[PDB]
């Protein structure tokens, strides 16, 4: 299965430093079934995109721990070197090691260098901005505002940003993650009030702090722990359903078909 | 201050920068790129030479900073410098290339392609090639409306192609790419490529006629 929110993600960001193409992952041809034509990344587009604007990448940088996206000499083919960089799992940043390991990698490279995780934001950004401080003395400050205007907010995990700041500045100054845009979640699973009626008197409410208030007072008149429409869910009546009318008092009216 | 190759040992026939020439006739300084393993492996190809490395590792090793001794008196600076016997390496018929000075005319004629003729009494022939010489090829063109071979040698004739045809690179920066030519000029050959649409402008002894698929 292709990776969740990837559909929505944009392939690339600005280049970093001037040396720095971040990115997301390539998809090889055999997610094509999964992905439609408007939404595809093989690699061959990044490449036909280098060459039409007569740029060279010395080399790619992938983060991803698996080769199952797409197939590494569709990379190699075009001269373009190809480095599989394993990096710490189980959601923690890069390690001190990762980071020299990308840094040993890197000065041995006008031409680009590509780096890209899953989504490219956050083990990406980490490893840019590290390089950025240890090897062309930026500050960590302007190492992560860079990468968030290259590739929209380029780190949005806390502990990263947290770390980064640890390592290179002060851990205190550290900022929060930003907050994140709407098409980060639209694969996770309405405007009009009344279909079909124009109505006086009612206007939607997308004003973020009375939003959020009114849906909050609804959640905890109704003791509503999850997140969503506290109401009542009525189900269709079956014939293992029909048995219950007996074995306790209930009310009937008509069900107009009319909007919840 | 020219280029020649060991005899013998561990260095045979690899490319010796001559650094300073002793007058006594005996020997010479040669600047080479050391094919050892810094004493790791032996209780191998030319890569530079790693003076941390065999401080690391230890052994025969004396430091004089970039100046070095190594190894059964192997003498390095910064590079190889050591002395070698005249009689030891080859002084004439070396030849390096350019990737050699990194470290430290042409006729191409193939058959099938089409070439013209510049000056002479049969001037403006055009005519497919039959065969190859070295220098004076006495070459067989397959002129248009003429059954019989003439004879022409490699300084009278040119790659000549017509507008709209399949055209590769032989050599320079361009090689690699193929494509169609648009107009001949006197010598500026402008084709375009069968990967990108960019102009590239060619000499016409760097084109040759390849009916082959682009790589890509
Ligand atoms: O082959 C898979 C799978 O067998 C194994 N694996 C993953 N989670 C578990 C688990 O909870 N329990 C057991 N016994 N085995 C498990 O891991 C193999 C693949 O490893 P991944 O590289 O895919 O792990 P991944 O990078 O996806 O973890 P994360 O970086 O997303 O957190």
């Amino acid at each position: 299965k292709i990776p969740p929110r990837w559909l929505n993600c944009p392939r690339r960001g600005q280049p970093v430093a001037g040396r720095f193409l971040p990115l997301k992952t390539m998809l090889g041809p055999r997610y094509d079934s999964q992905v439609a034509e408007e939404n595809r990344f093989h690699p061959s587009m990044l490449s036909n995109y280098l060459k039409s604007l007569k740029v060279k990448m010395g080399l790619l940088v992938d983060l991803t721990n698996t080769s199952r996206f797409y197939d590494r000499n569709d990379i190699e083919k075009e001269g373009i070197k190809y480095i599989k960089l394993q990096c710490k799992g189980h959601g923690e940043c890069p390690t001190t090691e990762n980071t020299e390991t990308f840094i040993r990698l890197c000065e041995r490279f006008p031409e680009l260098i590509g780096v890209h995780c899953t989504h490219g934001f956050n083990r990406t950004g980490f490893l840019i901005c590290a390089f950025l401080v240890e090897k062309m003395d930026w500050s960590i400050e302007a190492a992560v505002a860079t990468f968030a205007q290259a590739r929209p907010p380029g780190i949005y995990k806390g502990d990263y940003l947290k770390e980064l700041f640890r390592r290179y500045g002060d851990i205190e100054e550290a900022p929060p993650p930003p907050l994140l845009p709407d098409w980060c979640f639209e694969d996770d699973e309405g405007a009009i009030f009344l279909e079909g009626v124009t109505v006086k008197g009612v206007t939607q409410v997308t004003t973020q702090p009375k939003l959020g208030e009114v849906q909050q007072k609804c959640h905890q008149f109704c003791g509503w722990e999850g997140s969503g429409f506290p109401g009542a869910q009525p189900v269709s009546m079956d014939k293992q359903n029909i048995k219950l009318l007996d074995l306790k008092p209930y009310k009937v009216s008509w069900k107009a078909d009319g909007t919840r | 201050k020219s280029w020649v190759r060991l005899k013998r040992g561990i260095y045979k026939d690899d490319i010796a920068q001559v650094d300073y020439v002793e007058p006594s006739q005996n020997t010479i300084s040669l600047k080479m790129i050391p094919r050892i393993d810094y004493d790791r492996i032996k209780a191998p190809p030319q890569r530079l030479f790693d003076a941390e490395k065999i401080r690391s590792l230890g052994g025969d090793v004396a430091s004089d900073g970039d100046f070095l001794i190594f190894e059964g008196n192997r003498y390095s600076r910064k590079f190889l410098f050591k002395s070698f016997a005249m009689s030891a390496v080859i002084t004439e018929g070396v030849k390096p290339t350019l990737s050699e000075l990194e470290k430290f005319r042409e006729h191409n004629f193939q058959p099938g392609d089409n070439v013209e003729v510049c000056e002479g009494e049969l001037i403006n022939l055009q005519g497919k090639i039959l065969s190859v010489d070295g220098n004076k090829i006495t070459i067989m063109p397959k002129h248009e409306d003429l059954k019989d071979m003439l004879e022409f040698p490699a300084q009278e004739l040119r790659k000549y192609f017509k507008m709209g045809d399949h055209v590769k690179v032989i050599a320079g920066r361009f090689e690699g790419d193929t494509g169609l030519i648009v107009r001949v000029e006197e010598n500026f050959v402008i084709l375009f490529s069968d990967l990108t649409m960019h102009e590239l402008k060619v000499l016409p002894r760097d084109l040759q006629l390849c009916s082959e698929t682009a790589s890509g």
